[PDB]
RNA sequence: GGAGCGUCGGGCCCAUACCCGGCCGUCGCCGGCAGUCGAGAGUGGACGGGAGCGGCGGGGGCGGCGCGCGCGCGCGCCCGCCCCCGGAGCCCCGCGGACGCUACGCCGCGACGAGUAGGAGGGCCGCUGCGGUGAGCCUUGAAGCCUAGGGCGCGGGCCCGGG
RNA sequence: ACCCACCCGACCCGUCUUGAAACACGGACCAAGGAGUCUAACACGUGCGCGAGUCGGGGGCUCGCACGAAAGCCGCCGUGG
RNA sequence: AGAGGGCGUGAAACCGUUAAGAGGUAAACGGGUGGGGUCCGCGCAGUCCGCCCGGAGGAUUCAACCCGGCGGCGGGUCCGGCCGUGUCGGCGGCCCGGCGGAUCUUUCCCGCGCGGGGGACCGUCCCCCGACCGGCGACCGGCCGCCGCCGGGCGCAUUUCCA
């Protein structure tokens, strides 16, 4: 029950959003796990550009 | 049995300032002492509105600043602001100024600077005029906020000018029942 | 330098010493004309009545302007109306006095607040128990005890009473301060009754002791005092 | 002879019988620690006539008087020999305490060292 | 912190703050938004208003794209080009008359709000308003268009 | 300088001690040892400290330099006093006095020099 | 010959009610204190000239704008000094200025103190874990538990003594 | 503070209620557990930083991660809100 | 084993025994006391001392005052030098300084009308002596006043400890 002046809100937690809740703990290790693949990228292409063509 | 109506026998208006900053707290030890030792009312102006809120105290621009300092009389006179000073950057040129503040901004500061004027801190002028004299003591726009447009009357009510609590304005999220005469009423 | 300075210390608190001996006196002969004053009203009122009685007249002595009024009943279950008057006549708990002056809004004031309180109109020994045994006045909204002089010589030193005798001959001898003196007067936290109350609910006339004791207010007033 | 205080008032105290919850003599779950009554139709909440009281502020004893001991000083908890200089210059208005899990081979020490000092210690005469 | 929380002063009360006759109860008027025009009626009136009813046009496949149009003040107009243009100015005896290129600094539209002052300028907008073209050609500048 | 400190100081510091409703400071330079503003040894730029000897007799007197700060090792100088007693207090006295050297300090450590005084004795029988 | 009824007179009994006094807390004081003479408050002092027991020739007003605990006081000899408080020695020290000052502290007056549903504030009330801190405590005895012991706090609870 | 004796007072707590000691309901006693939490959207008030600007989301560069999945930085310091 | 094979500590409800008190208005409670117990704090008088002063018993040294050394505080014409800020002078560093610019020059160079490096211009940060205002608690070396410490001269009406 909406009482004395809000905003006439509308959240969309009508579904079962708590099974399909996506943790971003991974996150850092997701950005060492990139760094360690463009590293490896980089000491694979050797004399090569490490970003690319 | 004595009939005191006790509502309104606590006075809620601020004895010390809320925050735990310890430079504000020396600035309010000695504007306390200037108040109940010194005879002028400036002192005591100054303190209670060292005890306000940052809501409170409004941040006041470089032009209005210009703009109540360029009014006769006041030449040789210092601007004291219990606020902050903030630059407008659609004034081009600026006269000497002689300023108090808490805190002025990197760009105000030097516009001032560069103009040729004074900053100076409120330790600096309790040792300058520790009366207040040659002082101006001004003040922000208070109603200023976005959320005094959302408060007095009601909308939805004739005669009222309030800008409604809206997540997002457009086309189909008001103006319609309430607000169009073809839909019913209008206010 | 230090010697004059000396001299002038000296020269100071001799201007103070002699400044404070001329107000004394100023206070000892305005209560002796006081004396004078009051002497001089209770043997008229005797002469008027006597030449009256001399022929075949009537003297119609004059409806005093002072009356005291005291709250007899408590604060549980008071109209609002009169509750109104009561705080606005400062009768704000049980068994509290005030001189009021008598005009047509006092009397209608009082006569509307009838069944609450007991007022009459007092004497000058009255007066005089009612200041000095319960002298408290209102200084900073402080009720502050007069022990001194110098009290009421700075709140009502621009209204020229001064002292205590000044303070009672405006109360009795009602003029031009009475507001400012009344302003001033706490209102008395007189004490119950010793020897007890013959009725409270009904009126004097119907043998209780609320409403009009005009002359009888005098002896209650020993009473609560 | 002792050690005696600086002052010694005449401690007054408004009332020195326990504050017991109520319904704590039939009950043995229901201890004497003070809990207010907030019930709806309490005798006790609603203060009838000969009942058990609740402490209000009324009993609050003189602030010259209060944590003041029968003897007139004041404790203080001391654990170790540093912490007796703290009480130094407070000898003759404040007494040292020692703490329950100081051991007794340094709670001699500690009661040397407060009588070279001339502080009291309330209990000296514990361990040994 | 849950230290300073409501719920720590409400222990020992028994309705904990929400009512001893009406009790706090699992949803009284119904979940979220309910009853618009019935029994919320009052407060959807006198504090929103037009939420009930549809107006105006439908546009489809609407994109900000095509309706991005940022606007820019004839009194901010010289904080888009640095300072010391404009201490370069009145002077050199004749009309150094700068460019300020609006499209450049982020703006497409030049509105005529606030006070211009007194130098020539060469503005270059995709849009112009009127009063802004009106200032302009008051002070002695120039607008030229630009796509 | 010296209030900003003491505005940190007087509630997050080492040698604050609580504990049954007396506040203390139990820092070295601390005479009184009361946790004010007049009775704090670290922060000022005067400082008086009475402190007992080490070897026993005597007490020694510790005094702030002034000649340099941010330097803790040459920050202080002592003196050690173990005379008959009333040229102690003479002494420290004249020390506080004649020097201009903070005289609100001056008859405190006095008290605590003659209370180190009575503690270096034979106290019973 | 009421301990009944009706009209009454003295004395007497007490409630958390009224008066006075003691204590606690709340609120108010343009509250006082970073350090001074000052209580109806209506000044101090260099600096040039004449020089003086003379001094401002104002309301039976009953009084403040003014007088006799000195203003030329005293000493050396008509003239000069009329001196500093490392100390005039004083109810006030304009010479630095606490025992009283965790200024988020201390202190001084005045009024008030009921309470459900509810709201707010303070907890040096209590539990658990963490970052700092106590040259912290401890097998010369930790936590826990019992206690017909000593206590403190209005209270939540806490500190010791014994096993 | 343990027990007993006397005088006066004194009906059993919580709840629904206009009204509870109730012939209204729950309740033998004791120990442990036990009930206003977390995310998002807002609104108002307060604390802080900057100020017609503000924020770095996301990502990238530095340390091999004890402390770390911390911290620091960015012609990305503004794509974007 | 006062840890004895479901055994670390072993609470409450409940039960048994011992000791004490009591008992016909069910038990229990609040206020005020009284009596009896278990323990605590004294005490063969606890009158507790902390200062100053007088007297009769004692006593080692030193203070009062000078000499030599060390350390500290305060400061003058600011004594001389560093240091330090506000202005003026050399626009001197500007190339024997980097950065940034939406101010010009492609009179230039390189990689091919563009980008970078040059050249002036502006803003931001520095070098040398001299003056004034605050010498500013950011430092010294001399000089003066004062204080403290060490070693001697200081023989006893001074000086300090026990009773
Ligand atoms: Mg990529
Ligand atoms: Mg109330
Ligand atoms: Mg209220
Ligand atoms: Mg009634
Ligand atoms: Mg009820
Ligand atoms: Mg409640
Ligand atoms: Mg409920
Ligand atoms: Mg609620
Ligand atoms: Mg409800
Ligand atoms: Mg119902
Ligand atoms: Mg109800
Ligand atoms: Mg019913
Ligand atoms: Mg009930
Ligand atoms: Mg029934
Ligand atoms: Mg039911
Ligand atoms: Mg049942
Ligand atoms: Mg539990
Ligand atoms: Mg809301
Ligand atoms: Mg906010
Ligand atoms: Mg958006
Ligand atoms: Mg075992
Ligand atoms: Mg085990
Ligand atoms: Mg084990
Ligand atoms: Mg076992």
């Amino acid at each position: 029950a909406p009482s004395r002046n809000g905003m006439i809100l509308k959240p969309h937690f009508h579904k079962d959003w708590q099974r399909r809740v996506a943790t971003w703990f991974n996150q850092p290790a997701r950005k060492i796990r990139r760094r360690k693949a463009r590293q490896a990228r980089a000491r694979r292409i050797a004399p090569r550009p490490a970003s690319g063509p | 049995g004595v009939d005191i109506r006790h509502n309104k026998d606590r006075k809620v208006r601020r004895k010390e300032p809320k925050s735990q900053d310890i430079y504000l707290r020396l600035l309010v030890k000695l504007y306390r002492f200037l108040a109940r030792r010194t005879n002028s009312t400036f002192n005591q102006v100054v303190l209670k509105r060292l005890f306000m809120s940052r809501t409170n105290r409004p941040p006041l621009s470089l032009s209005r600043m210009i703009r109540k300092m360029k009014l006769p009389g006041r030449e040789g006179k210092t601007a004291v602001v219990v606020g902050t000073i903030t630059d407008d950057v659609r004034v081009q040129e600026v006269p000497k100024l002689k300023v108090c503040a808490l805190r002025v901004s990197s760009r105000a500061r030097s516009r001032i600077l560069k103009a040729g004027g004074k900053i100076l801190t409120f330790d600096q002028l309790a040792l300058d005029s520790p009366k207040g004299c040659g002082t101006v003591l001004l003040s922000g726009p208070r109603k200023g906020r976005e959320v005094y447009r959302h408060f007095g009357k009601a909308p939805g009510t004739p005669h009222s000018h309030t800008k409604p609590y809206v997540r997002s304005k457009g086309r189909k999220f008001e103006r319609a029942r309430g607000r169009r005469a073809s839909r019913g009423y209008k206010n | 330098n230090f010697a004059e300075l000396k001299i002038k210390r000296l020269r100071k608190k001799f201007a103070q010493k002699m400044l404070r001996k001329a107000r004394r006196k100023l206070i000892y002969e305005k209560a002796k004309h006081y004396h004078k004053e009051y002497r001089q009203m209770y043997r008229t009122e005797i002469r008027m009545a006597r030449m009256a009685r001399k022929a075949g007249n009537f003297y119609v002595p004059a409806e005093p302007k002072l009356a005291f009024v005291i709250r007899i009943r408590g604060i549980n279950g008071v109209s609002p109306k009169v509750r109104k008057v009561l705080q606005l006549l400062r009768l704000r708990q049980i068994f509290n006095g005030t001189f009021v002056k008598l005009n047509k809004a006092s009397i209608n004031m009082l006569r509307i607040v009838e069944p609450y309180i007991a007022w009459g109109y007092p004497n000058l020994k009255s007066v005089n128990e009612l200041i000095y045994k319960r002298g408290y006045g209102k200084i900073n909204k402080k009720r502050i005890a007069l022990t001194d002089n110098a009290l009421i010589a700075r709140s009502l030193g621009k209204y020229g009473i001064i002292c205590m005798e000044d303070l009672i001959h405006e109360i009795y001898t009602v003029g031009k301060r009475f507001k400012e003196a009344n302003n001033f007067l706490w209102p008395f936290k007189l004490s119950s009754p010793r020897g007890g109350m013959k009725k409270k609910t009904t009126h004097f006339v119907e043998g209780e002791d609320a409403g009009n004791r005009e002359d009888q207010i005098n002896r209650l007033i020993r009473r609560m005092n | 002879a002792a050690l005696r205080p600086l002052v010694k008032p005449k401690i007054v105290k408004k009332r020195t019988k326990k504050f017991i919850r109520h319904q704590s003599d039939r009950y043995v779950k229901i201890k004497r620690n003070w809990r207010k009554p907030r019930g709806i139709d309490n005798r006790v909440r609603r203060r009838f006539k000969g009942q058990i009281l609740m402490p209000n502020i009324g009993y609050g004893s003189n602030k010259k008087t209060k944590h003041m001991l029968p003897s007139g000083f004041r404790k203080f908890l001391v654990h170790n020999v540093k912490e007796l200089e703290v009480l130094l210059m407070c000898n003759k208005s404040y007494c040292a305490e020692i703490a329950h899990n100081v051991s007794s081979k340094n709670r001699k020490a500690i009661v040397e060292r407060a009588a070279q000092l001339a502080i009291r210690v309330t209990n000296p005469n514990a361990r040994l | 912190p849950s230290r300073l929380r409501k719920t720590r002063k409400l222990r020992g009360h028994v309705s904990h703050g929400h009512g001893r006759i009406g009790k706090h109860r699992k949803h009284p008027g119904g979940r979220g938004n309910a009853g618009g025009m019935h029994h919320h009626r009052i407060n959807f009136d006198k504090y929103h208003p037009g939420y009930f009813g549809k107006v105006g046009m439908r546009h489809y496949h609407l994109k900000r794209n095509q309706s991005f149009c940022p606007t820019v003040n004839l009194d901010k107009l010289w904080t888009l080009v640095s300072e010391q243009t404009r201490v370069n100015a009145a002077k050199n005896k004749t009309g150094a008359a700068p460019i300020i290129d609006v499209v450049r600094s982020g703006y497409y539209k030049v509105l005529g709000k606030g006070k211009l002052p007194k130098q020539p300028v060469i503005v270059k907008a995709k849009f112009f308003s009127r009063r802004a073209e009106e200032k302009i050609k008051g002070v002695g500048g120039a607008c030229v268009l630009v796509a | 300088s010296a209030h900003l400190q003491w505005m940190v100081v007087r509630n997050c510091s080492s040698f604050l001690i609580k504990r049954n409703k007396q506040t203390y400071s139990t820092e070295p330079n601390n005479l009184k040892a009361r946790n004010s503003f007049r009775y704090n040894g670290l922060i000022h730029r005067k400082t008086v400290g009475v402190e007992p000897a080490a070897d026993g007799k005597g007490v020694v007197v510790v005094m702030k330099r002034r000649s340099g700060q941010r330097k803790p090792a040459t920050s202080y100088v002592r003196t050690t006093i173990n005379k008959n007693a009333r040229a102690t207090l003479s002494s420290i006295r004249h020390m506080i006095r004649k020097n201009k050297y903070h005289p609100d300090l001056r008859m405190a450590a006095i008290r605590r020099a003659s209370a180190i005084l009575r503690s270096q004795k034979p106290v019973m029988v």
